[PDB]
RNA sequence: UUAAUUGGAUUCAACGCCGGGAACCUCACCGGGGGCGACGGCAGGAUGAAGGCCAGGCUGAAGGUCUUGCCGGACGCGCCGAGAGGAGGUGCAUGGCCGCCGUCAGCUCGUACCGUGAGGCGUCCACUUAAGUGUGGUAACGAGCGAGACCCGCGCCCCCAGUUGCCAGUCCCUCCCGCUCGGGAGGGAGGCACUCUGGGGGGACUGCCGGCGAUAAGCCGGAGGAAGGGGCGGGCGACGGUAGGUCAGUAUGCCCCGAAACCCCCGGGCUACACGCGCGCUACAAUGGGCGGGACAAUGGGUGCCGACCCCGAAAGGGGGAGGUAAUCCCCUAAACCCGCCCUCAGUUCGGAUCGCGGGCUGCAACUCGCCCGCGUGAAGCUGGAAUCCCUAGUACCCGCGCGUCAUCAUCGCGC
């Protein structure tokens, strides 16, 4: 089979176990309360999910 | 600095005009009235109309 | 526990709509509204074009509603179209009209003030655009076209004052275009009336 | 032979609807209700950096998201009882029902 | 220096920065091995295309390929266009976002007027303010954005509410002490007093008194008060500039690669080491070190998880396991501090770097290159030149704790 040589890996911990669902980079991804956002798309989509910057 | 805000002389004068014979020299007396007299909703602004107010009447009654 | 059921609700609805304003573009989509009923779920979708989004009687509704259940999770979607309220007090929509002119091929300065000119006719009290880019030659500029009152700092501002971005895809590269605009009914604090 | 009723919304105005609706369903009947428990705000905060590269001054964003709960007990009658089930809540608001 | 030690940033405004605590992945670097061309067409193709496999060689390992023959039925990279994809070049082609000038007080408009014109005036003068914040005079008269107003929290009081929070008074039962006149501790009834939790409201306005200034704007000093003169701490950063940073978060023009600069797998590297520098931790001891004993928190977090309680072990740890989707159960009986004894100014009973042997946990994997425990060993250091940093009140100094990162790992960041 030759398409078995294209399939990654089915990690399930380390930096490789987790994107973001909105753009898909590996890295700074914000695991609070289930969330998956790198720090970059969560300030840009925060006020509509509802946060605000009251202090 | 204690500067006060242009759009509260304004209003204050506003009023002392409209109803010359409503306010006396008593802190809570004009505090009510500019509260029943006006749609202000916020309690400092309130306030600073109701001191002008009274510092106003003061003076006129004083006669400059 | 309770935190993490409110946040998922809220990731799905954001997720859905970036999908509808990147797929109903031509249609000028205006948002969207979820409602949950025993049945399942209610799904109204604004926009200025409705035949667009139905697509010459069915074949595109049938296929909305299949992408939102299958790739997303919504069960038992139902989907109705409906009519933006305010177009014209609205800064998403005008924002995305003005790319679409500029991508047609007309000047900027004549769309900026053709959009100027139909917002404050139709009842506005302050609007401000901008647009940035390669304008006219290759070293980029930006121009600002303004009339009216308009409140940029403070609490205000921020809860009061409509925002709308858009992006445009020229032949050259793209260009920002960003409209701000307050509605008739704003009232700032320092507005006080006497009571007759 | 007593129903407990959970509230939870991030708009406050809309829980106090729901609870003087409650409490105005429950007065129109003879029935005892323990008064609308204010529980404590749930808080959710999230701080993150400004910058996408990494120079300059660092600064940083502080998001927050507030929940707010009540909590009312209320005895089973029926007469009352289908009146609560039908009230219909706003969107931004979860209920929850369960007997004792 | 190396096969490679991937790249960006260099005064303030680069150097615990890119949330950058990299064993694999991340990854972009080095050695090696495989895979990929929608759609048009050319050779070819049921007399079977393209594709897949039991065993055994090559191999780090591999139907990847070869040997050995079995498979399945409609397309066809052996060829030409075209295309997917690109952490490849360009931040001096762009969008968006961010730092700095700067939370500084600035930047403009309508009409009039002055100058041939570029321009000027308003926006100047005196006093005043944290402020182009105000009061008077003026060829100016009036407006806009910024400042202020606004939003969140803290401190004082009132109303409503009484569970999963609180326990003062009253009643009953049980157990202790100086034998019980008296004083304690649990449990059950019962209650919303007190604390707390969270909705609404009150309260401060230069309002009152005395001076200075002009009798204006304001300033200085007192009473009463929980709070006194932006009450205190935060959020929100105008028109522009800086060819400042980022195309290596995402979006995007042009140029390149396009059977490799695309996609996977294995092993290395980013962890090297004559040396220069930034920010820190631990110390150089008595304003202490050791041993035994005694006290008092808050913020946050928990189902891929927090785990009380019992048993085994010297420790690190191991075997069961109640309750918890949480004001209910758990992390969770902090340290500096106090009392008693040993040491008495010494490279030491100061300091704990470096190294030997042994025991453990996470993980697919612990050598390069992880963290913890026991015994042993015992380096420099005895207060620091020229220089130079932070801070005005619950602030600085000193002391620990929580969350982020996270399978395991905190001398870090953000908070208490
Ligand atoms: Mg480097
Ligand atoms: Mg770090
Ligand atoms: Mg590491
Ligand atoms: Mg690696
Ligand atoms: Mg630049
Ligand atoms: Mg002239
Ligand atoms: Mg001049
Ligand atoms: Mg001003
Ligand atoms: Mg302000
Ligand atoms: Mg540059
Ligand atoms: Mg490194
Ligand atoms: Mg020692
Ligand atoms: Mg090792
Ligand atoms: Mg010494
Ligand atoms: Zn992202």
């Amino acid at each position: 089979a030759k398409a078995d040589y294209n399939k990654r890996k089915p990690r399930k911990f380390g930096k490789g176990a987790r994107r973001c669902i909105r753009c898909g980079q590996y890295g700074p991804i914000i695991r609070i309360h289930g969330l998956m956002l790198c720090r970059h798309c969560f300030r840009e989509v925060a006020p509509k999910l509802g946060f605000r910057k009251y202090e | 600095g204690k500067i006060r805000q242009g759009f509260i002389k304004r209003v204050a004068r506003e009023l002392f005009n409209k109803y010359p014979n409503e306010f006396t020299r008593d802190f809570e007396h004009n505090k009510k009235k500019v509260e029943e007299l006006t749609n202000v909703t916020s309690k400092k602004i309130r306030n600073r109309i109701a001191g002008y107010i009274t510092k106003l009447v003061r003076m006129k009654e004083e006669g400059k | 526990a309770i935190e993490r059921y409110f946040i998922r609700e809220a990731v799905k609805e954001m997720l859905i709509d970036e999908f509808l304003e990147k797929e109903l573009r031509r249609a000028g989509y205006g948002g969207l509204d979820i409602k949950k009923t025993p049945l399942g779920t209610k799904v109204i979708i604004f926009a200025a074009n409705p035949g667009y989004v139905i697509g010459r009687g069915g074949r595109r509704i049938r296929e909305l509603t299949r992408i939102l259940e299958r790739q997303f999770g919504l069960e038992n979607p139902q989907i109705d179209v409906q009519e933006i309220k305010n177009p014209y007090l609205n800064a998403k929509v005008q924002a995305v009209r003005i790319a679409q002119a500029l991508e047609r091929g007309i000047h900027f300065r004549r769309a900026a003030y053709a959009a100027m000119r139909a917002i404050m006719s139709n009842g506005a009290r302050g609007v401000e655009i901008r647009i940035s880019g390669k304008l006219t030659g290759e070293r980029a500029k930006s121009v600002r076209f303004y009339q009216g009152y308009l409140a940029k700092v403070g609490n205000p501002a921020e809860t009061l004052v409509s925002k709308g971005y858009a992006q445009a895809l020229l032949k050259l590269g793209v260009i920002g275009v960003k409209v701000a605009i307050m509605p008739p009914d704003a009232r700032l604090p320092d507005e006080i009336e006497i009571i007759e | 032979q007593k129903a407990r009723i959970k509230l939870a919304s991030t708009n406050v105005r809309s829980l106090e609807e729901v609870a003087n609706q409650i409490k105005q369903i429950a007065e129109r009947t003879g029935v005892r209700m323990s008064g609308p428990i204010p529980l404590p705000t749930k808080r959710i905060r999230i701080v993150t950096r400004k910058s996408p590269d990494g120079e300059g001054s660092a600064t940083f964003d502080r998001w927050e998201l507030r929940i707010h709960k009540r909590l009312i007990d209320i005895e089973a009658d029926e007469r009352a009882m289908r009146q609560i089930m039908r009230i219909r809540v706003p969107e931004d608001v979860t209920i929850e029902i369960e007997l004792i």
